[PDB]
């Protein structure tokens, strides 16, 4: 009995076909995805194999323009329309709050939506009761598959849950449900889930029973062959995992933004053991058109964005890298021109000792959320500048000791690699790591840019100084892991919105060209 | 607060056809589908099918393919359910549905009803008799010789709900409905509080409010 | 696929426990729904998921079962559960169980006897039309019996009994002798007599034009 | 027999009092220097000591509006004022030619005006004939005492003498005319000139007949004890050599733009020889006040400057530092600024491939004449500007090879320490040296940013590549020693006019803060 | 190309003062110092004194203590000296020189001069005689009986050069002055070329114009 | 500080070396100039410095001197250098030589002799001149005698002699015999002899009234 997986993960409102890079489509004939082409990809893998899965494995919501108007109703329409058959929730999924995932996504959708690793408590028991479940079996064919969900543990700090929302640790909040449906004669079972590749390889080896993980999260592009596009393997498609009661599990994600379409055929036995896996992410460019019907339908709702998409906020002369591959691994242009309109926000004139009041800039990587394409005349519009930040945040004030400081630049890269937001961008700080060295002690060297002073320059970090920093408030609060900035910061003044603070500088500055200077330094 | 609210019951011809209106309020009507369900008399809940009013798209039960079509006015937030070649059997009261959600049919959101009646016999509206009290109490009012079904009765617009009785209606041998609704009320407020019967009839539009008095 | 229920109808006493039964022609994974019916009134969504309790219904209504097996109890048998109760599968199409009728067994109730004559506006007609009416009562098992003068009347009349209700879990029954003008303007004392377990003698009320 | 020398050297256009750094006096009650408390110093001096020598080691030329606008007559009308007693020619006295040293100062001086090293050629010959002198014998009292000039030997590299000027090496050229002094009975000789403080040793080392040196040209401060301002001493005042002949030469300067009064008290033998030498720079501070005649005077002269501070070209919040004392040995944020200003006028959006033609800038550290304080609301006007650039040149697009920028970084530091010109400013370019190596040999790092690319980098200099440099035309016409530069360049095209970009660059930032951020790092 | 222009001849009785003015242009008048020296006959080249143009500071020779006075008009480029107390001694040619430099007095640049002429005397004016060639020929003008030393004798208005000779003025007995001009001509040219003395006397304003002729 | 110029007057060939010299009373250093004079006109700066030439000065004119003793030098002397040279110091206050008279040395010219007559317009003042001419000549050592008719004359006339050129280099001289109109008017032949080197016996020329 051979099952075909097609799966998406991490579309954050990719909506529309967008250029190569995920930012928005310029040159029509070099654009890529789109839900319209998956449309036509998924129709035509309907008609020729007879046991399809469509699944996606959180991270729709949050984006693009089209989540900042929608707020979610265009992921429950065109995933209903593209007839996904299961959902597993994202940390994106509760950016907008518990009421902004209830409506209109968990209501709207014509699929279910799974979890297990999250509980209700509270008055929110009875509200979110039924409306996202642990798993679902689904008839496909003759046949029965059971999906099991789950939810990245870490999901408190980098969204907005609630307090009413308890995530479980995904390994411990699988088992009982996996071993629930073994004992209800369910063989095959699929783990869909948001938690990250290091993640779904752990639920391979340790959670007995299940069959595949589906994941996300980590943006992970796997591939057998030489692949089609800018994208570089972290491994073969699939990614193979010996479970700890010796079986083969094949391991699948399909990198993000609707580029690729997961593509995988299992072939199992009688009594639901995976005897053979193959395939690839299929590569959504225009050789693949896009669905007449679903084009009219995303045109129909493309009206009410098109307000945003006018205005030239300034020009850049030079590539804006807001990739992920780029600003959570090293320092990137884009997250240096973030941190100059941070420190450009507030120029305060006070005091003759002091030429500004505030010299220094930290901005994590998953805060910066797109890239921007120079090649249209090199204009910068909203549109373009609402990919980048879209999670209506301030740019806030902290009075931070050294010792405090230097904790934040550890934790920056605890666990370098696994391309998680935690990876910090600067400015008036040059920091240099040496990642062979044990967490907790990579950081080599840390000089600050003076404030006491009328001419700046560098001078190292000390431990007992108190320094002011522009940050966002996701970080002033303790998002990403960064628990000693909200434990151990000595004063907090909320500032400006975070788009407005970087359109306000593109606007004074009238052309940019931010360069990767050496703020940042590895070995 | 999520309300369905349909078309009143009608009474056709076998051979003619029926639309049944269902008009939603308290949510977005556009971005939920729309189930339609009958209850024929001790027949068991049946299907009829779905529509999406995004598109107008629609999913049928095999048992009326080419008998039913259902549509909708987006802008009046209105499902409708056609049902032509009415057949006796046809003979049920209509429901529109909507679920909990948009995955299944977990009906939480109902219509009142909409009762249609299949017969080729002619519509009569009935005559309203008083039941006079003989000298804690009991008076009523009799509903006779009306079709088709339903009747409605109420005592005294609405408001007086307490030892209302209203009997189910049977069939006589003319064919025609008899109905009784009666009410226990004190001996003591025979001579001071009214007792008005409030009898609709919506196929033959008769509205008859009688007074009921001793002896 | 076909959704069977047994019992088919039930008689319990307050307090009770009442289980009810929905077979599956095939396996409905956990894609069963429970309703409640009361007459005039559209189902009522109890339950959903097989065990699932939709949003204000109260703890002693639950759900069990996973494909072809189900299970629907209420594990305090209150008078307002007085109704017809559905199951329903969501997994092929949507089909629906054919019902269980819940009644509730109470302690005898006599009925409260009352007899009306025939109005002078349908005398207009040519026909009287003279009720019998049995208010509030357990069981339903009634004998109704009408007549004339002291001649047992065994062709005309027509009964009709209210479901149980729903606070005081009795029942009401009507019965209507229909005469001819001249029928009736023939006879003096009409009478209308009640046979009932709550009776100790079979209760006769009696009127005269 | 006694006398008193009174000198300055490199007093740069300073007329009017200036800032302790010698910027522009902003709070008149902290300022210093100037012609009319000069002036004052000097006439005291003069009533208490017999006889009195003022004497200019050059560098009178150069460095204010003041010269822009009046080109070299405030210099000969209020150093005839003053009353000077001779002056030796510097390098900025050819700045505007011979025909600009001609017309006004040589034939406007009141003094003679002395060189020595410096022969004319062709039709200047008798052009110049008599208007400079290779010295001159002066009466003082019932003595006679000697007076003979020296000029660098540089002065072709540094400035604009022509073509008809030939520049001897100074020891050479001295030693005739001290021989023929000490022939028509004068024993006391002072060697008054401009070639900086080695140089200066090495006269008095190797010049036999040389009683004193009076130089100039490295801005030398010598002082004896605690000094009285910010300026370090390089050594006591007088500096002690012991010359070949085994005399001991006291040699002086007194620093630059007028702040001190170089003050040197030498007891001769009825030989002429040297038996006692003392003395230290007078500070010129606000207890000294300044001649209400020469102060009437200056102001008169004024009047025609003040269409150079009507306009606000835009704020700085930071101190510019354009001090010798910084620009010339390290990283300043003068130098930073001039360089970021140079580059943002050559954007020119042509291709894609290249996200501009030209990311580079070097320019030397003598082109930067002075510092702009930020504390009068931080105004920066054409004046304070002018004081930084007044040469009246251009900012020029050239083409040169990898190794041609090598040899110019290794030139830029090739006699490090000395106070020279040729220590290189950068943009673009992240230079690493180590000083400690042999001249030739000092640069260990030299990193450049990349422009055919879309994000803008830094990657190694490679010595075969060519790459396109923005750089000031006296540089590119090899200037300060840049033989390489003016030789070696594969294209040189001109461009606007220095003060023009800096002040377009200002106004369009609206508020500058310019940071030392590493761009030049030592060891 | 560097010039300067003085007043004119004056003549002066003793007790009297003289203002002598010199005009500059082709260099900057405010920016050099103007000197004053003085001619005296057989008496050797004098300094006078200095003046800085710029302020009017000046340095003057000792000799004239008091009576001389510097001064200028920078708006007119000119330089004034004001000798007072005249004396028959102060009879001398007045001169404003500059140096090729403002450091040393090299004089590169010099006033055409001012003769100033103190006298207690009377102003006379010359009465010119011919002095006709007796029959390579020779002819004159006898300029007899003037007191005002400045004379000046022209042959045909000024462009007769060759064979000129116009001698010194000799002092005679009467305290009056007596010039004689001769030219040397072709004796061919007798009696078809014409000779006119051209005599002027500025400070009588004396302009007498005589033929020359046979025998 | 006195300037003193040794050799005071000269008369050397065309075209000889000329040192002429310039003596002061105390040390000038080389703050010495010297000076062209030609009668009516302004001095011409030839020197400065002691050794320095000024512009335009031709090149066989130099000066020599250090502090004290000073040298002025024509290397070929021309006709266009005869003036009154004039050494100066600029050191202490500013001092002028006393002058240096250059006259050149010409071959022996004799005198063209003429006679002039007295004016009738001259008769009207009541006093006659008679004028003699002795036009381009060298030496200058003339010998003019008035005769009367033919006593001596030894108590009126007077000589007046030119400045030497610029192209002939030669002498004129002009002698005027004066008396009153009746004195004139009483004798006849009135002569001037005439006694120089270039004349062989001394050549008279007369006239009669
Ligand atoms: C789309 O990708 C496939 C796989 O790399 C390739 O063969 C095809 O040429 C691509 N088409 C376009 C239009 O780039
Ligand atoms: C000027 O400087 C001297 C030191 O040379 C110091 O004693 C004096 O106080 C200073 N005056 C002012 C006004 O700073
Ligand atoms: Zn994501
Ligand atoms: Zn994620
Ligand atoms: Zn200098
Ligand atoms: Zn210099």
């Amino acid at each position: 009995w051979e099952l075909t997986i097609l799966h998406t993960n991490d579309v954050h409102s990719r909506l529309e076909q967008t250029s190569e890079d995920s930012s928005k489509c310029v040159n029509a004939s070099r654009c890529m995805g789109g839900v319209a082409r998956l449309f036509t990809k998924v129709q035509q893998i309907r008609r020729a194999e007879p046991n399809v899965l469509l699944l996606d494995a959180g991270d729709q919501y949050q984006g693009t323009i089209w989540f900042t108007v929608y707020k979610g109703a265009e992921v429950a329409h065109f995933m209903n329309a593209l007839r996904y058959d299961a959902m597993a929730l994202g940390n994106h999924e509760f950016d907008n709050g518990v009421e902004g995932l209830i409506e209109p996504l968990l209501k709207e959708a014509k699929f279910p939506i799974l979890s297990a690793n999250i509980k209700a408590k509270g008055p929110l028991a009875s509200q979110i009761s039924g409306l996202y479940l642990p798993y679902k079996v689904l008839p496909v064919g003759d046949e029965v598959v059971g999906i099991v969900g789950y939810t990245s543990k870490e999901t408190p700090f980098l969204s907005n849950p609630g307090t009413n929302l308890v995530f479980e640790d995904e390994i411990t909040a699988l088992q009982p449900e996996v071993d629930k449906l073994k004992t209800l004669n369910v063989n095959k079972i699929i783990a869909l889930g948001h938690s990250g590749f290091e993640m779904d390889k752990l639920i391979a080896q340790k959670v007995r029973g299940v069959d595949v993980v589906v994941g996300g999260h980590s943006n992970t592009f796997l591939y057998t062959g030489n692949p089609p596009s800018k994208e570089v393997p972290a491994g073969k498609y699939p990614f193979i995992v010996t479970s700890d009661d010796g079986r083969k599990v094949p391991v699948v994600q399909a990198y993000a933004f609707g580029k690729y379409l997961g593509y995988l055929k299992i072939e199992f036995d009688e009594r639901g053991n995976v005897i053979s896996s193959h395939g690839n992410p299929i590569l959504l460019n225009s050789s693949i058109p896009e669905d007449p019907s679903i084009k009219a339908d995303i045109n129909k709702w493309r009206i009410k964005l098109d307000n945003y998409s006018t205005q030239e906020l300034g020009k850049t002369i030079v590539y804006l890298d807001g990739s992920s591959q780029s600003c959570r691994f090293r320092e990137c242009n884009m997250g240096n021109l973030i941190c100059d309109a941070m420190i450009n926000n507030n120029l305060r004139h006070t005091d003759e000792m002091f030429w500004n009041h505030v010299s220094m800039c930290i901005l994590n990587g998953g805060g910066i959320r797109s890239p921007i394409d120079e090649r249209n005349n090199g204009t910068i519009t909203w549109e373009n500048l609402a990919a980048v930040l879209p999670f209506g945040g301030t740019f806030d004030l902290v009075q931070l000791k050294g010792s405090t400081l230097k904790k934040a630049f550890e934790h920056s890269v605890h666990r370098y690699g696994q391309s998680t937001g935690e990876f910090l961008q600067v400015g008036g700080i040059h920091v240099v790591y040496d990642l062979s060295r044990k967490p907790g002690d990579r950081v080599v060297k840390l000089d600050v840019l003076c404030t006491k002073c009328r001419v700046p320059s560098y001078d190292p970090l000390k431990m007992d100084e108190v320094y002011k920093v522009i940050l966002p408030n996701f970080l002033a609060n303790g998002g990403d892991g960064f628990q000693m900035i909200k434990d151990e910061l000595l004063r907090h003044d909320s500032g400006d919105q975070d788009i407005n603070v970087v359109s306000t500088y593109i606007s004074k500055m009238k052309v940019i060209y931010p360069a990767v200077e050496g703020r940042i330094k590895h070995h | 607060q999520i309300q369905l609210v349909q078309s009143g019951a009608e009474v056709k011809k076998p051979g003619a056809s029926v639309k049944v209106s269902c008009k939603a309020s308290g949510y977005t009507f556009a971005s939920y589908n729309m189930y339609w369900v009958r209850q024929a008399p001790g027949q068991r809940l049946e299907w009829i099918g779905y529509i999406d009013p995004y598109n107008g798209g629609s999913s049928y039960n095999q048992k009326f393919k080419g008998r039913v079509t259902l549509t909708r006015d987006k802008s009046a937030s209105t499902a409708y359910m056609e049902l032509s070649s009415l057949r006796s059997e046809d003979t049920a009261v209509y429901y529109c549905a909507r679920g909990y959600n948009n995955y299944k049919a977990w009906f939480a959101y109902w219509g009142q009803g909409t009762l249609v009646t299949v017969s080729s016999a002619s519509t009569k509206g009935p005559s309203v008799f008083p039941l006079a009290p003989s000298s804690t109490a009991a008076l009523g009012c009799l509903v006779k010789d009306y079709f088709p079904e339903p009747v409605t009765v109420s005592w005294n617009s609405g408001a007086l709900t307490s030892g209302v009785h209203t009997f189910p209606a049977v069939l006589q041998s003319s064919g025609l409905y008899s109905l009784s609704s009666v009410v226990t009320v004190p001996s003591s407020s025979l001579g001071t509080q009214t007792y008005i019967c409030n009898v609709n009839h919506k196929p033959s539009n008769t509205k008859v409010d009688k007074r009921v008095e001793p002896k | 696929i076909q959704m069977t229920q047994s019992p088919s109808s039930l008689s319990a006493s307050v307090g009770d426990r009442v289980t009810i039964t929905c077979k599956a022609s095939q396996s409905v994974t956990n894609d069963v729904a429970w309703y409640q019916q009361k007459p005039g009134k559209a189902p009522k969504l109890l339950i959903y998921y097989a065990s699932n309790r939709y949003t204000g219904v109260p703890s002693r209504f639950s759900g069990s079962g996973y494909g072809t097996d189900f299970t629907f109890t209420i594990s305090s048998l209150q008078p307002e559960d007085i109704a017809t109760y559905y199951c329903q599968q969501d997994y092929s199409s949507l089909t629906f169980g054919q019902g269980t009728k819940l009644e509730i067994k109470r302690t005898v109730a006599a009925p409260s006897v009352f007899i009306f004559p025939p109005s002078d506006e349908q005398l207009k007609s040519g026909t009287a039309s003279v009720v019998c009416l049995l208010n509030n009562f357990y069981p339903r098992e009634a004998k109704v019996q009408w007549k004339v003068d002291n001649a047992l009347q065994s062709g005309n009349s027509q009964e009709s009994v209210t479901e149980q209700d729903s606070k005081d879990s009795t029942y009401s029954l009507s019965s209507t002798l229909t005469l001819s003008k001249a029928d009736y303007e023939k006879h003096k004392v009409y009478a209308c007599e009640v046979t009932h377990q709550g009776l100790s003698s079979p209760v006769t009320k009696s009127f005269n034009r």
